[PDB]
């Protein structure tokens, strides 16, 4: 029966899922024109890119 | 505490270069404003005087 260590499996599964979603949150656009800081710095002026 | 007044005459259309985070001929060769600049900019037409 492989479902005996389900709790210990789900612990690390939730940990990996939290890590993955924390990594994916970097691709989010929190009201900005792009998710990359270098692109915003190269496109807009510092007063507007702030 | 310490207030300083600068005086210079440009060709008119270059007024956008006198600002923090701006680039150009005058901004990079003649007069540059820092990103942490705290002051006021006063510019008016002088086609009748200069």
């Amino acid at each position: 029966t492989p479902s005996a260590l389900g709790k210990l499996q789900d612990v690390v599964n939730h940990n990996a899922q939290a890590l993955n979603t924390l990594v994916k949150q970097l691709s989010s656009k929190f009201g900005a024109i792009s998710s990359v800081l270098n692109d915003i710095l190269s496109r807009l002026d510092p007063p507007e890119a702030e | 505490t310490n207030v300083y007044a600068d005086s210079f005459v440009i060709r008119g259309n270059e007024v956008s270069q006198i600002a923090p985070g701006q680039t150009g001929n005058i901004a990079d060769y003649n007069y540059k404003l820092p990103d942490d600049f705290t002051g006021c900019v006063i510019a008016w037409n002088s086609n009748k005087l200069d």
